[PDB]
């Protein structure tokens, strides 16, 4: 019968405000069943911030506030905070669906200083190479925005095949990670001059390459 | 204080069965509507099911009708969830819930579990494929050289490695794992070591799997080019 | 599987348990309209036989119009509390005698006959037409005028469509303004599952709701508000069953007393604390006066308006009446006479004197004969309990009971320090006066 | 409202809520912002009729009392029958 949307995120910069709505239709809302509001951090469980669309629990820190009216609703927060990075839902009743969750917005606070990606990229194994297979090491670490996109190089072509990326991680130190692999065949290996990894970061360009053995 | 402790999660296959428990303590069981509730990894809440406090009334979310069952056992303040002919977006971790109410319009869920994980792959039981990574010229210099090991086809995730048995931990950063189209998992670790140390401090990799006992221990060493 | 019961012996009670609970906690109030006409006295001086008949049927409405007019013009049960019952359909009738809220709801609902409509306060309310007389007086039966009826099926079409507003008006009639169990002329069967299908609520309660729709007009009111411009309007008070599904559990009690054959020198006990128990929220709610709960099979429907709180430790009464954690409340006496406690599963028997006690089935007659005490049968073989000159049936119902032995706790008490005539004591209170009785006789 | 013991007392409003929580003892509250009130697992509702209420402060009757010889259960007493009872328990307390 309905659904409930929910932006799916949201920027803001400390000591600032910002708002997250919730958006229903007449069989969640409109049918007058409140609006409850959960926050979740990087590794936890789910916790209730606020209850009947406008009640905070105990340990609240009084900085977070919501308001109903109609089919929509609204989670307002003054005073913006580094602790505040985490992931807030919305949850009401339906007719037909029963308990009923928004698509969740995560919050960012800026402030922290750019920083340019480092790229390393590790050849293929002496010992992979005895294994009539072997595949290249590309990998990113200390990078603050967590895009980075990763585009394998040969020679003078593209290569897309064997091409695994895994997703920007918060690391203990504020800063993203990621790596890259590429599978080839021992002779492809030996059958191109030179191999590269380029790493793009919000247009900043860093690649690197490497040969066989390339040594002379 | 109140606690709701959720057990039983493992690897399954698909149109194979599981069966969770959660066993709570510090209030009246038998006095309150319990829930199931289940997260996607990297995605939403979702709603799964229902039991009033006598096992009255029952619910289910359309995506799990007929292949989940919810029960309770009030004597032993524990409730149950059975899943038969899992398929693969059944992979998500699983909370109990308790029921809070205002009697007309609110309906929420205060008290929450830890989670436990349940994964429906179909990949198979395999040993980690564990290589060195020997530091190269161009890898090396600046300020210092960096060597690591690399670990390759291993399904199941949790795959821990120690270089010096515990006894080296600066410079050693890990890497997450990542998922290739054929369900095998393989991530690869780099230590940051003085270029004027490389061969007189010896690096060893530790791979301990403990889904298949293979506790191997690979060394690494520039070797020519 | 369900019902369960336990006699104990040493305190000449029984538990029955296995029952659920859906207790009344709060209120939901709509509003219903009715269109009317503005008829005003036409000529049409005829003399036909069925323009006679239209003429008295526009009578009775119009009387019935007036009437409604001039109806609006300016044990332990001691320890309850008073509230009062319709305050909350009261205060929305009087919101709705304000100057815009009629006009409001008559502007909303002549498209649809159900409607959510926000009052002047904030609150919305659903609004729902059960009938349209206007629609067929104005057409259709003073066409644009009827002055010569040619059918006498008319006739008949305007009496089925005019009962309703004389039974409406009759029942407010003859209950000043307030019918409590509310008729199906207020509102029909289909009228109100429509509604229950609107609350905000969960679809457990409309479940609950739906199945014993019985008990829902039981516990309802129906209040006569307000009639102006061409609406009729009253209100109907609706309960909320907040807490559902729970455990609940009955008491039956018994005097307990001495077995002397001398006429006086004995001395009673009773426990005062029978009643419903169901547990809600960490707690337990106590409903004294029994007759307030209505029971459909294994669900027991109960009022907290008429009920205490108490805490989860009143449970330990039954196992051991003389724990330190809970006081239980006993009465004392000295009048021993036989009586008979009809339980869920079976009879109490305290049959005391030189009274004749038995109990019998259809087939075999007597199978029993009981001796001076208290006593418990089960209602697996036996029909009937005869107490004196009285007969009493037993339940029917299907369970298993159980049988506790143990040694009454009337035997333990010295009747020379007895306290006797305490109405409201419990059993700290007795072992006080206890106490201070046989501490005072140290005189030397 | 007589709140005594554990129990928890409130007084609330539809479009705030809460207004109020009582402490041990005997309270009154008017109906002048208050739409209902709540005593354990019971709620009420308040009538809602137009007046004036005035609240009046004194010194409860019952602390005037010494609970050692003060009679307990009487249903049909007086204030001078329980006077009375409490002059002739504390007469009879004579040592030698």
């Amino acid at each position: 019968q309905a659904v409930v949307t929910q932006p799916p995120s949201v920027s803001g910069a400390p000591g600032q405000r910002v708002i997250i709505s919730c958006t229903g239709s007449g069989s969640n809302l409109g049918a007058d069943y409140g609006v409850h509001w959960y926050q979740q951090l990087p590794g936890t469980a789910p916790k209730l911030l606020i209850y009947g669309d406008r009640n905070r629990p105990s340990g609240v820190p009084d900085r977070f506030s919501g308001s109903k009216s109609g089919t929509s609703a609204s989670l307002a927060i003054t005073g913006l905070q580094a602790e505040d990075e985490a992931d807030y839902y919305c949850q009401s009743y339906d007719r037909s669906l029963n308990w009923v969750f928004g698509g969740g917005t995560k919050l960012t606070v800026l402030g922290q200083p750019k920083a340019a990606p480092s790229v390393t990229l590790f050849p293929p194994s002496s010992e992979e190479l005895q294994a009539n297979k072997a595949t290249l090491v590309c990998l990113i670490s200390d990078f603050y925005p967590g895009a980075v996109t990763v585009a394998w190089k040969a020679d003078s072509s593209p290569v897309n095949a064997g091409v695994e990326t895994t997703k920007p991680s918060k690391q203990s130190n504020n800063k993203y990670a990621a790596s890259s692999y590429l599978s080839l065949t021992p002779e492809q290996w030996k059958s191109h001059k030179s191999y590269s990894c380029q790493v793009t970061h919000e247009g900043s360009t860093v690649e690197k390459t490497v040969a066989p053995a390339e040594c002379s | 204080q109140v606690q709701l402790v959720e057990s039983g999660g493992g690897v399954v296959k698909p149109g194979g069965s599981l069966r969770v428990s959660c066993v709570v303590s510090g209030f009246t069981f038998s006095s309150y509507r319990m829930h199931w509730v289940r997260q996607a990894p990297g995605k939403g809440l979702e709603w799964v099911s229902s039991i009033t406090a006598s096992s009255s009334y029952i619910n289910y979310a359309e995506s799990v009708k007929g292949r989940f069952t919810i029960s309770r056992d009030n004597a032993k303040n524990s409730l149950y969830l059975q899943m038969n002919s899992l398929r693969a977006e059944d992979t998500a971790v699983y909370y109990c819930a308790r029921d809070e109410n205002t009697g007309i319009s609110h309906y929420w869920f205060d008290p929450w579990g830890q989670g436990t994980l349940v994964t429906v792959s179909s990949a198979s039981t395999k040993g980690p494929s564990v290589f060195p990574l020997a530091p190269s010229s161009k890898s090396t210099s600046g300020g210092t050289a960096a060597l690591g090991c690399l670990v390759k086809d291993y399904f199941p995730e949790p795959v821990t490695v120690s270089w010096n048995s515990g006894a080296l931990t600066s410079g050693v950063h890990t890497f997450p794992a990542v998922l290739q189209s054929s369900g095998l998992y393989s991530l690869s670790s780099v230590v940051t070591v003085p270029s004027s140390s490389l061969g007189t401090q010896t690096y060893i990799c530790n791979v301990n799997h403990k889904p298949s006992n293979t506790k191997v221990d690979k060394k690494v060493e520039p070797k020519s080019c | 599987q369900n019902i369960t019961e336990e006699f104990y012996q040493s305190t000449c009670s029984a538990v029955s348990k296995g029952y659920l609970s859906a207790l009344r906690t709060g209120w939901y109030t709509s509003v219903i309209t009715i269109e009317l006409s503005n008829i005003k006295e036409n000529k049409c001086n005829g003399t036909d036989a069925k323009v006679k008949l239209i003429k008295q049927e526009l009578d009775k409405y119009k009387n019935a119009v007036t009437e409604l007019q001039l109806l609006m013009q300016s044990f332990l049960g001691f320890l309850l509390g008073v509230g009062s019952a319709i305050a909350s359909g009261v205060a929305v009738c009087k919101v709705l005698h304000l100057e815009g809220e009629v006009n409001k709801i008559k502007s909303a609902l002549l498209s649809t006959n159900k409607a959510v409509v926000s009052l002047s306060n904030g609150v919305s309310v659903l609004t729902f037409k059960v009938l349209d007389l206007k629609n067929y007086i104005d057409k259709q039966l003073l066409p644009i005028q009827s002055c010569s009826i040619s059918n006498i099926e008319t006739v008949i079409e305007f009496q089925q469509k005019n009962n309703r507003l004389l039974e409406i008006t009759r029942e407010f009639s003859v209950n000043a303004g307030v019918t409590t169990p509310v008729s199906t002329y207020m509102l029909t069967n289909s009228e109100l599952l429509s509604l229950i299908n609107d609350m905000p609520i969960t679809n457990d309660q409309k479940k609950l709701m739906s199945n014993n729709v019985q008990i829902v007009r039981q516990q309802s009111y129906s209040i006569m508000c307000i009639i102006k411009e061409e609406v009729l309007a009253y209100v109907v008070q609706l309960p909320l069953y907040g807490v559902i599904d729970t455990p609940c559990w009955k008491l039956h009690t018994s005097p307990l007393c001495t077995t002397n054959t001398k006429e006086g020198s004995n001395i009673c006990l009773t426990r005062t604390d029978r009643g419903w128990y169901c547990d809600n929220a960490g707690s337990v709610s106590f409903f004294p006066q029994a007759e307030t709960c209505k029971v459909q099979s294994n669900r027991v429907f109960c009022d907290t308006m008429n009920s205490l709180t108490l805490p989860s430790e009143v449970n330990l009464c039954n196992v051991d009446i003389f724990n330190p954690k809970y006081d239980c409340k006993i009465m004392t006496s000295k009048t021993d006479v036989s009586s008979s406690v009809i339980t869920s599963l079976g009879a109490i028997v305290s049959c005391y004197g030189k009274t004749k006690c038995t109990a019998s089935n259809k087939n075999r007659g007597i199978i029993k004969t009981f001796s001076n005490g208290c006593d418990y049968v089960s209602n697996k073989g036996v029909d009937t309990v005869s107490v004196g000159n009285t007969l009493y049936y037993v339940n029917k119902q299907e369970g298993k009971s159980l049988y506790v032995k143990g040694e009454p706790i009337i035997n333990f008490y010295d009747p020379l320090v007895f306290p006797s005539d305490e109405f409201d004591a419990s059993i700290s209170q007795v072992n006080e006066k206890i106490n201070q009785s046989l501490a005072f006789i140290r005189k030397s």
